[PDB]
RNA sequence: GUGGCCUAUCGAUCCUUUAGUCCCUCGGAAUUUGAGGCUAGAGGUGCCAGAAAAGUUACCACAGGGAUAACUGGCUUGUGG
RNA sequence: UUUACUUAUUCAAUGAAGCGGAGCUGGAAUUCAUUUUCCACGUUCUAGCAUUCAAGGUCCCAUUCGGGGCUGAUCCGGGUU
RNA sequence: GUGAUUUCUGCCCAGUGCUCUGAAUGUCAAAGUGAAGAAAUUCAACCAAGCGCGGGUAAACGGCGGGAGUACUCUCUUAAGGUAGCCAAAUGCCUCGUCAUCUAAUUAGUGACGCGCAUGAAUGGAUUAACGAGAUUCCCACUGUCCCUAUCUAC
RNA sequence: CUUGUGACGGCCCGUGAAAAUCCACAGGAAGGAAUAGUUUUCAUGCCAGGUCGUACUGAUAACCGCAGCAGGUCUCCAAGG
RNA sequence: GAUGGGGAAGCUCCGUUUCAAAGGCCUGAUUUUAUGCAGGCCACCAUCGAAAGGGAAUCCGGUUAAGAUUCCGGAACCUGG
RNA sequence: UGGUGAACUAUGCCUGAAUAGGGUGAAGCCAGAGGAAACUCUGGUGGAGGCUCGUAGCGGUUCUGACGUGCAAAUCGAUCGUCGAAUUUGGGUAUAGGGGCGAAAGACUAAUCGAACCAUCUAGUAGCUGGUUCCUGCCGAAGUUUCCCUCAGGAUAGCAG
RNA sequence: UUGACCUCAAAUCAGGUAGGAGUACCCGCUGAACUUAAGCAUAUCAAUAAGCGGAGGAAAAGAAACCAACCGGGAUUGC
């Protein structure tokens, strides 16, 4: 048999992400001294479109506290942020949309976004368009906060992790039908080479586990063990249940 | 049309001249000579290519310094006049 | 061997989620039927007497 | 009288194991375990003078064969007419 | 089996900048004798601006063209976090 | 995996897979423990995961039966017994199925019928405007395809 | 008609390169005049600008298809009815 | 695609700013003077990669058997000093 | 076993380039009319679409035409599909052989692909096919027995010198 | 303040050295399969071919942690 397509994807020859027209990694400002002892005020200069990303970005300018210069950070724009808005980042920042408060200093029921997992990785959770994280509870002794993720999971992270208050702009995108293979082409043309997708049941048996036969059919069960090896994991990996529930 | 019409599309050299051997075996994109191995420090040779070793071995050129070593040895590496 | 896995992946969990996941995985029906099998184990002796 | 009234009713090498001799050897010398030998059986090859063994190929390949099939022709004429 | 500890090992960030402890200065605090503690400990109407070892105060120099120290900007441990 | 829209996607977890935070001596390696021995060693206990036991899962692979009585009911078998739809369909052996229509005449076409060798529901079922160098049947126009051939030009 | 350009409008779950290089602004370091300077982003005046390529075909005969092969091979200009 | 590093028995592989003590920049000061010592500034961090991308500056007339925005005549422009 | 190829072609990236004339007439907007109001109607404007007829271009349906020791190891002629985009294409660049790439044909990877090419191991093995080079003299067969994964082959006995 | 020590650096510091070629023979690493077994998997081919590292006129080995069991021999190498 041959090496199958998902097995070939990990070499990264033609499967790397197309990153020519992207404007930089959208990270939070680094947690130096001002953000953990007070706050700092920056300005939204422009809200721009990011190639291959459903959400817009915001170019926020701060002043460097140690040197006479300007720092320009790329935030993921929250819905409601406008150009010329003052953005406040820090422990003592007031609770408004766009501010970059740590999660220990927000009450119950707060909706945040671009949430750090550990304090300092500059944004990991709820970064796609329309997604958000809800603070479910606090725990001052052994200082942690429980959060509800966009997947519905409940995480318990540190209370020193930061998050931008509000929801990510650009929500409701996937409600519009694409209607066209050309539209899907232009969508994935700026992301990566993973489209179009040939069904493995329509291949030859040298090319896929599902290939072959005088009728297009899978053969064995399509639920694959987690202990399976590379070249075997083609189908529903480690499925607890299948089928459409009612 | 994989034959005669496809042979008309051939006008871009994959290999150019090499600096150590002058062979036209220097791959343009790989930046490596396929015959002598430039720019590696060792020269490309293989024991299965014994006839190629015979083609490029010592004595197939001028031996601009090595022609006189036996004569200087026979005279005993003398100095003076 | 079971107690290692709960510390590994189910440490941060609450009882609403725990009941939801075991109901979605079907182990609760198995626990119910094991206790039911104990109930007819007692009940058949009672009917014999 | 050296099994079944007679003509059928069954099995090599290697390996393991048993019985006998309690005999021979473990090679610097001894004792005791252990191991290896000798003689006679057993564990089995039914493809039965005894390889350890699933398919598919209409994508196919090679060496050959008229020792061998799918046409005609030839012998035959059951069957057919 | 649970549970400390950190220096081995592991992960992450930064142009290794504000770590830890103590002390001021305010507020709450009830003190049962004098302070037990706990929070703070220069910035939020506005798409401006913020840099020249910092101005001021103070002490020297050898005045002049200026120069240096302390404070402004609390101490202590050199564990970057 | 299936393949726009519309309309639906029935029953079955027995088997094969996949999956559990269940319950816990059945299987049970090396290391380690104990006993016997002079030791090599032998024998036991203990014994992780996975198997084994217990659940879930079919838009997972798949599967969707018989005998009586009067379509219906009952009884067996099994995990459950083909539901809604559709059909001599590109899927029907028998088969050139039977009836109607189309023709002078039709193993072709279309519309019906259905004990369907061997239809059937994301193995997707049924329907469907527009589109097609896709496959098939009929009609009008048209003609050397033909009755039945003849003639002319260039090379 | 060809082409350049301007102000617009439509489209996107597509909003459609980077660096060298050059200029300006903020800032006020420093240098500075009166018998004299300060300015060469104003005008004129002086000197130098190295190396390699440079012919021709670009196709029913200059390229590739064994060849003077009806094949293949990127592009600019484009009169009248 | 080197270096610092880390793999690999090794030919070599990874990585391109990384767990590196990674450098040069202008003013000058001195006028035994060479360029150290007075200073002060800055932290990218090799290099290769387009004869269609970016990019300092040239046009007309004439001239040869065969060259020309390149020669000749005239008229310009840019860069460095 | 060790090397060489993405000059053809497959795919992604980077940077460039190319594409007559028509037909239909989408939103938005303007005027008139009607209505009690919701809003409807009529006439314009506008110029949308992986729309359409059709050049250049890209492709290759049929004649199963020509040719078929050809112009040609895939061409020529007519008829065709498509023609503003999932378009066509230059150059640069990346992926290398049990590997790549594949809108999936086991297709393409230099006229080579159900595992490229080059050299070596290698004079690989063959119970199978073909061949096996002067004269004369004398003698002169077998296709049968037994065993064998034996049935196109051997061993053994027989026949012969 | 000054002078040591240790450790770590920088110099177009003073002087040197390594790389590559050849490779018949030599010292190592790595390492097949064709083939034979009348099939084939252990085996064989073979501790070979290919690949990699390193020398010399030779290299390597070499003066016993040896061979022996005898009345004992006496570094290594080769026939
Ligand atoms: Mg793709
Ligand atoms: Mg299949
Ligand atoms: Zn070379």
């Amino acid at each position: 048999g041959r090496v199958i397509r998902n097995q070939r994807k990990g070499a990264g020859s033609i499967f790397t992400s197309h990153t020519r027209l992207r404007q930089g990694a959208a990270k939070l400002r680094t947690l130096d001294y001002a953000e953990r002892h007070g706050y700092i005020r920056g300005i939204v200069k422009q809200i721009v479109h990011d190639s291959g990303r459903g959400a817009p970005l915001a170019k926020v300018v701060f002043r460097d506290p140690y040197k006479y210069r300007l720092r320009e950070e790329i935030f993921i724009a929250n819905e409601g942020v406008h150009t010329g808005q003052f953005i406040y980042a820090g422990k003592k920042a007031s609770l408004n949309v766009g501010n970059v408060l740590p999660l220990g200093s927000v009450p119950e029921g707060t909706i945040v976004s671009n949430v750090e997992e550990k304090p300092g990785d500059r944004g990991a959770l709820a970064r796609a368009s329309g997604n958000y994280v809800i603070i479910i509870g606090h725990n001052p002794d052994e200082n942690k906060t429980r959060v509800r993720l966009p997947s519905g999971a409940k995480k318990v992270i540190s209370s020193d992790a930061r998050g931008v208050i509000g929801v990510i702009a650009g929500g409701g995108r996937v409600d519009k039908p694409l209607l066209k293979a050309g539209r899907a082409f232009h969508k994935y043309r700026l992301k990566r080479n993973s489209w179009p997708k040939t069904r493995g049941v329509a291949m030859n048996p040298v090319d896929h586990p599902h290939g072959g036969g005088n009728h297009q059919h899978i053969g064995k069960a399509s639920t694959i063990s987690r202990g399976a090896v590379s070249g075997q994991k083609a189908g529903l990996i480690a499925a607890r249940r299948t089928g459409l529930l009612r | 049309g994989k034959g005669t019409p496809s042979f008309g599309k051939r006008h871009n050299k994959s290999h150019t001249l090499c600096n150590r051997c002058g062979r036209r075996s220097f791959h343009v994109q790989k930046k490596t000579c396929s015959s002598c191995g430039y720019p590696a420090a060792k020269t490309r040779s293989y024991n299965w290519g014994a006839k190629a070793k015979r083609r490029h071995t010592t004595g197939t050129g001028r031996m601009r310094y090595l022609k006189h070593v036996s004569r200087r040895f026979k005279n005993g590496f003398q100095t003076g006049s | 061997g079971k107690l290692k896995k709960i510390q590994k992946k189910y440490a941060d969990q609450d009882e609403t989620e725990r009941l939801l996941r075991l109901e979605a995985l079907g182990t609760l029906k198995g626990i119910e039927k094991q206790q039911q099998r104990k109930k007819e184990e007692i009940m058949k002796r009672e009917v014999r007497e």
